């Protein structure tokens, strides 16, 4: 049973938007799916329901987000919609999807409560424009270097909207990674930082690439971070 | 229209220690309540339904209990693991209202922070800019002090700091610090440096280089 989400980034005021999510693993027709918000640094909100084929009327919707939001469902390929026309500055949020009752629940037809949720798509209200990022390698140094660890990362920099995926070797490197959260720049572009620490002793053979992927741009960028030279 | 008045908003408490979080509802839900786990940056995970049922997959010390009105949510023995964000839930009536969150955070043992730092690549000294980096890795508590000097003149308005969430393993925090030159304003100075205070150390730390080494 799994939520996949897509779409999002950013979109002008008063302009529109759809966000998307993919269900598997579960007969899609027979739950309700909601869809709740949340506000950085800020608690959830619900923002609407789409029905289990048993319904005529086959969304609710929460008052403030009721004449701006329509929710739909794809035709038969297994896809919730979340279309936001007339989008506001409150409206910058995390989006998730959410799987509610079956069919067969007593209790959804007033309510209910979920099981899976999305990941999240990050929509971020503003007139600014896209930009994809730039990935300096952090290299490894005597200054990087600590007792038997040496700390290498990636920066990356100059780029909008959020958000920044940052992983090391595919995901297979979890151990001692740090991901930074990004900064807004006085330009107005945001700046993360990844760093791991590893063993001194892997350095001259052990391979190191940070990938980072900036979605809203479609930038994808896969850096080798070296030990320098000297 | 039901409102959910979650408390405590933030919680600290040691390993093996007992939490307790309780959710107050303005008319009575039964028990249409369910419990969220939401650790930074990842999705919410379903903790507990129909009040007091343990989901699948969940560790049995987690318990809610109550109903109606009042509910709770107690975690027994507390692990680094189990630092989130706490949600109730209710799904008694349209609209499906939460409760405000509750922050779980780990008190543990004080840690010093290791001090890195990181020079400009020539690949971004080629484009016009410079940034060095300033790293402060896995310290205890939160709060920390960096300090940037080029030339043994303290600097504000070109730096920008960020910090992490506590790890789900060894509960500590990271830090890293950047500042950002011109080529013209970089290649003008010779040493760079970053002064770090915490309170694991007796005397602050200070790590530099100078430029083109």
């Amino acid at each position: 049973v799994q939520l996949v989400q897509s779409g999002g980034g950013l979109v002008q005021p008063g302009g529109s938007l759809r966000v998307s999510c993919a269900a598997s693993g579960f007969s899609f027709s027979d739950h309700d799916m909601d869809w709740v918000r949340q506000a950085p640094g800020k608690g959830f909100e619900w923002v609407g329901r789409s029905r289990n084929k048993d319904y005529s009327s086959t969304t609710e919707y929460a008052a403030s987000v009721r004449g701006r939001f329509t929710i739909s469902r794809h035709t038969s390929e297994d896809l919730l919609y979340l279309e936001l026309n007339t989008v506001k500055t409150e409206d910058t949020a995390v989006y998730f999807c959410a799987r509610g009752p079956h069919h067969s629940d007593r209790s959804g037809y007033y309510g209910g409560t979920f099981d899976i949720w999305g990941q999240g798509t990050m929509v971020t209200v503003s007139s600014a424009s896209t930009k994809g990022p730039s990935v300096f390698p952090l290299a490894p140094s005597s200054k990087s270097t600590s007792g038997g660890t040496a700390a290498l990362g990636c920066l990356v920099k100059d780029y909008f909207p959020e958000p920044v995926t940052v992983s090391w070797n595919s995901g297979a490197l979890t151990s001692g990674v740090h991901t930074f959260p990004a900064v807004l720049q006085s330009s107005g572009l945001y700046s993360l930082s990844s760093v791991v620490t590893v063993p001194s002793s892997s350095l001259g053979t052990q391979t190191y690439i940070c990938n980072v992927n900036h979605k809203p741009s479609n930038t994808k960028v896969d850096k080798k971070v070296e030990p320098k030279s000297c | 229209d039901i409102q959910m008045t979650q408390s405590p908003s933030s919680v600290s408490a040691s390993v093996g220690d007992r939490v307790i979080i309780t959710c107050r509802a303005s008319q009575g839900i039964s028990s249409w309540l369910a419990w969220y786990q939401q650790k930074p940056g990842r999705a919410p995970r379903l903790l507990i339904y129909d009040a007091s049922t343990l989901e699948s997959g969940v560790p049995s010390r987690f318990s809610g209990r109550g109903s109606g009105t009042e509910f709770t949510l107690t975690i027994n023995s507390l692990q680094p693991e189990d630092f989130a964000t706490y949600y109730c839930q209710q799904g008694n009536m349209f609209p499906l209202t939460f409760g405000g969150g509750t922050k779980v955070e780990i008190k543990r043992t004080v840690a010093a922070p290791s001090v890195f730092i990181f020079p400009p690549s020539d690949e971004q000294l080629k484009s016009g800019t410079a940034s060095v980096v300033c790293l402060l890795n896995n310290f205890y508590p939160r709060e920390a002090k960096v300090q940037w000097k080029v030339d043994n003149a303290l600097q504000s308005g070109n730096s920008q700091e960020s910090v992490t969430e506590q790890d789900s393993k060894d509960s500590t925090y990271s830090l890293s610090s950047t500042l950002t030159l011109s080529k013209a304003d970089y290649e003008k100075h010779k040493v760079y440096a970053c002064e770090v205070t915490h309170q694991g150390l007796s005397s602050p730390v200070t790590k530099s280089f100078n430029r083109g080494e």
